RNA sequence: UUAGCUAGUAGGUGGGGUAACGGCUCACCUAGGCGACGAUCCCUAGCUGGUCUGAGAGGAUGACCAGCCACACUGGAACUGAGACACGGUCCAGACUCCUACGGGAGGCAGCAGUGGGGAAUAUUGCACAAUGGGCGCAAGCCUGAUGCAGCCAUGCCGCG
RNA sequence: UACCCGCAGAAGAAGCACCGGCUAACUCCGUGCCAGCAGCCGCGGUAAUACGGAGGGUGCAAGCGUUAAUCGGAAUUACUGGGCGUAAAGCGCACGCAGGCGGUUUGUUAAGUCAGAUGUGAAAUCCCCGGGCUCAACCUGGGAACUGCAUCUGAUACUGGCAAGCUUGAGUCUCGUAGAGGGGGGUAGAAUUCCAGGUGUAGCGGUGAAAUGCGUAGAGAUCUGGAGGAAUACCGGUGGCGAAGGCGGCCCCCUGGACGAAGACUGACGCUCAGGUGCGAAAGCGUGGGGAGCAAACAGGAUUAGAUACCCUGGUAGUCCAC
């Protein structure tokens, strides 16, 4: 069902990047808010906000270009029916190091290029290309 | 398609 | 490759990829053929080969290179399939029929429309006639002496009896024979009773039906009598080939209406809607039985119904 | 188009057993053991370090070199000895051939070549302990068809005219 | 022995395959779908660079072609990296074990994973830089590689286990509404056919046209009355319901799911499914009933070359119910 909820995060904002919608919103938990907090600061979306305690609702504004999209496309890589886990020295690159592949080790979230001065591998979660 | 069915049974080769 | 003897042969029978045939002297001898024929027949005189023997005395075949010119020919028409000959070479044709399933009359009246294109002379034979009683025999005696008054011999034999076998044989020597016929007619028994032939295999004979015959026995298979002349057997045919020429042969195909055509009133004339027909008025006199005459434009609308799409060689 | 298999089988006591633990063996006691994560049955195959192919992942295979296991006409058994159930040790049976005075014995080229035969097809019935390794001996020395060499085979690679 | 000095003179030392396209190279003659050629495409019956030969050339080279075999090309068993509306393919449908997978918050374990380190992964082969044999092949120094496995110390974001939870997932109650949902038992009225009676007369019936068939014992038609059988006009519609095949007169009884409103409540109780399990159009099969109409086989008449089919008059099995 909504059992890869991290692919059903990719699923929204895929859509709403390319109909021109200008936010979404979807349900939020706290994996969500740790990739969401990545690509605010990786210049791929503007702001993110929490709403609700009791049903935590996650509000993403999008960004365009001239009326382009941002994140042309997005793979989900890792998934419930197969894991997939890298070394240090084995994470791959998105578009030969253009675009970022969002790794969460047990220093917290970060991409690749971050991984290099700190030196783990883990999960791989998607391919922000 | 699925990588779970290949686990009961892989690809036959002819 | 590596042929033999070019000489003169007949051709048993006709096998599509291969062909039989008879040499000299009567060496059953299986050859093939030659891509440029344009048609094989039972029969047939030919100019043939018999290859090369691999090993010293087994040979598998020959080949048939020329085909000499043709004395008759037997060519009947077909939807979807052309003309087609099935025999030649031959001076005479015996129609062969039974009593049993049936027996027409409208089966008969086009062999002798095909035969006065071909000049030979057919001869009607009946066969199963043991079967009958003498009350019903005259009958059938009675209804083909319409076809002795025109000319036509009528011998009504019996394979099963041996009845009027040696009548029959007097007249048949000397000459090839087309046994023609509709499907189970008894033309398989009657080469039994002639012959003498062969009884290991004697012929193919499954004809079992609820009201009908069947044709088992293929197209046309050679042998030779005790006296002289050749056979050929017939398929079971239900066909009737009119596609060949005009309406004024089918006037032609008729014996005795020769001697009354040039006696009506007009000089072209329909003879079934038009006032004043003496060929008509000769079936009403009674020379010429009324049967023969209502299955004539019977032909003739026949002609109605079979030209509609079309067909020509 | 193999679903149930298994009674020394699974476990325990005690005796016995080998160089060592142990159903390895024996009596008794228990009724369990194995198995849809392929037990069991049938067929095929020596395996691996590797070679070849392929951008890689994979794919096909296991000759020469090296490591290990099994085997030494077929089958079975034990002795000897630190080490074998023993390629050129023995014993018994069977199969085949040889010798014979008819009663008997002899033999194991999958060692080097080489013959017959099979098959599309693979070699001289050569030389030497000079070197290396091993065996015996205090050493000298001897032995080694291991190996070092030579010939044949455009059989492959590479170089030149 | 390699090596080296010296001698004589180009003297002792080049072939095979191809030549339409793929694929490098073009003309000519001979032959006449014959012979032959050929891996594919397909060439040649009167002008063939494709056959045979010649001329000339091309690609290789002391080798050159052919055959057989393995992988590649082939993403053509697709993990990397394929599809399943009609090209081959979504079981007829549903339930559900094992198996796979799983919302959200916190703690804990460090199982999976990741970081570091030790030990190990024989040598040779491959790779990196060298050295050596006149060169190369080949031999060889050290390093890398061998992505493996075992252990220890770490980090805790994600996955797994435990613990306590939370409510949007999935469920429970009440009030309601719609429906040919299924099963069982009654009941209605047309129509069909049979039978009884009445009035009534020469054809009824059927087809393109006719015939078989029925009827002066009075058919057919009409009216009265009765019997049996099966189906439910109109309503009725890309309308409704059911997992699907499917399901249709009305009424009662039993019973199933679906959906909506207002809240209350349990707290992931879920999704999915190989074997297994049940339902599952009609035909047909077994036993015992039932019998109008329709109707395999078959009877009979037209059609026809024959009619076996079509058309028509009849007609059994079956269609109906129980099992
Ligand atoms: N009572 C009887 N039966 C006969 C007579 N002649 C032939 N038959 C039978 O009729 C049947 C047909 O004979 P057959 O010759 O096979 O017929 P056909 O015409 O050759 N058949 P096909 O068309 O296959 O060649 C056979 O069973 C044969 O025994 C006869 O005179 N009397
Ligand atoms: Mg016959
Ligand atoms: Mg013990
Ligand atoms: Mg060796
Ligand atoms: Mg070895
Ligand atoms: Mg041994
Ligand atoms: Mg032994
Ligand atoms: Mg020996
Ligand atoms: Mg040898
Ligand atoms: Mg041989
Ligand atoms: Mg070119
Ligand atoms: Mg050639
Ligand atoms: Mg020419
Ligand atoms: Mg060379
Ligand atoms: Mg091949
Ligand atoms: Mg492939
Ligand atoms: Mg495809
Ligand atoms: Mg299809
Ligand atoms: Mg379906
Ligand atoms: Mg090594
Ligand atoms: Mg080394
Ligand atoms: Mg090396
Ligand atoms: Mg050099
Ligand atoms: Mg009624
Ligand atoms: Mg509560
Ligand atoms: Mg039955
Ligand atoms: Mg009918
Ligand atoms: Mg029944
Ligand atoms: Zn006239």
């Amino acid at each position: 069902s909504m059992q890869d909820p991290i692919a059903d995060m990719l699923t929204r904002i895929r859509n709403g990047q390319a109909a021109n919608k200008a936010a979404v919103t979807m349900p939020s938990s706290k994996l969500k808010v740790a990739i969401a907090n990545v690509l605010k600061e990786e210049g791929f979306i503007e702001d993110f906000k929490v709403e609700g305690d009791t049903k935590p609702e996650l509000e993403l504004t999008l960004k365009y270009f001239q009326g382009k999209a941002v994140v042309e496309s997005i793979q989900r890589v890792s998934r419930p029916g197969l894991r997939i886990y890298k070394r240090k020295d084995e994470l791959p690159k998105v578009m030969a190091g253009l675009g970022i592949a969002v790794v969460s080790t047990s220093k917290g979230v970060m991409t690749d290029r971050a991984a290099r001065q700190a030196g783990l591998g883990g999960e791989i979660i998607c391919y922000v290309a | 398609a699925t990588v779970n069915q290949l686990v009961r049974k892989p690809r036959a080769r002819k | 490759n590596l042929f033999g003897e070019p000489d003169e042969g007949i051709v048993i029978s006709r096998f599509g990829m291969h062909a039989d045939v008879e040499s000299a002297d009567g060496d059953v001898h299986r050859c093939n053929i030659r891509r440029t024929i344009r048609s094989l027949v039972t029969g047939d005189r030919v100019v043939w080969r018999p290859g090369k023997p691999a090993a010293e005395g087994v040979n598998v075949k020959g080949i048939v290179e020329a085909v000499h010119e043709r004395t008759s020919v037997l060519t009947r028409p077909d939807f979807y399939d052309g003309v087609k000959p099935i025999a030649a070479n031959i001076d005479q044709i015996v129609i062969v029929s039974a009593i049993l399933p049936e027996l027409s009359l409208n089966i008969i009246d086009r062999y002798l429309v095909a035969c006065e294109t071909l000049q030979i002379e057919p001869i009607i034979v009946l066969n199963k006639i043991d079967l009958l009683d003498d009350e019903g025999m005259a009958f059938v005696n009675e209804q083909m002496d319409i076809y002795r008054n025109i000319g036509y011999r009528v011998l009504m034999v019996s394979s099963h009896t041996q009845d009027g076998l040696k009548p029959l044989e007097e007249a048949l020597t000397g000459r090839i024979s087309i046994f023609a016929g509709q499907s189970g007619v008894g033309k398989s028994s009657l080469l039994n009773a002639l012959l003498g032939l062969q009884k290991e295999i004697l012929t193919n004979d499954i004809s079992d039906n609820s009201g009908l015959g069947q044709h088992t026995t293929t197209a046309a298979r050679l042998y030779h009598f005790p006296h002289g002349g050749d056979v050929i057997d017939s398929p079971g045919v239900r066909e009737f080939g009119l596609w060949h020429l005009e309406p004024e042969q089918i006037t032609q195909g008729f014996v005795e209406f020769h001697d009354y055509l040039g006696l009506c009133k007009y000089r072209d004339c329909k003879h079934d809607t038009d006032p004043g027909c003496a060929i008509r008025e000769a079936v009403e006199e009674g020379k010429i039985a009324e049967t023969r005459f209502e299955n004539y434009h019977r032909i003739l609308e026949s002609m109605a119904q079979v030209k509609t799409r079309k067909n020509f060689s």
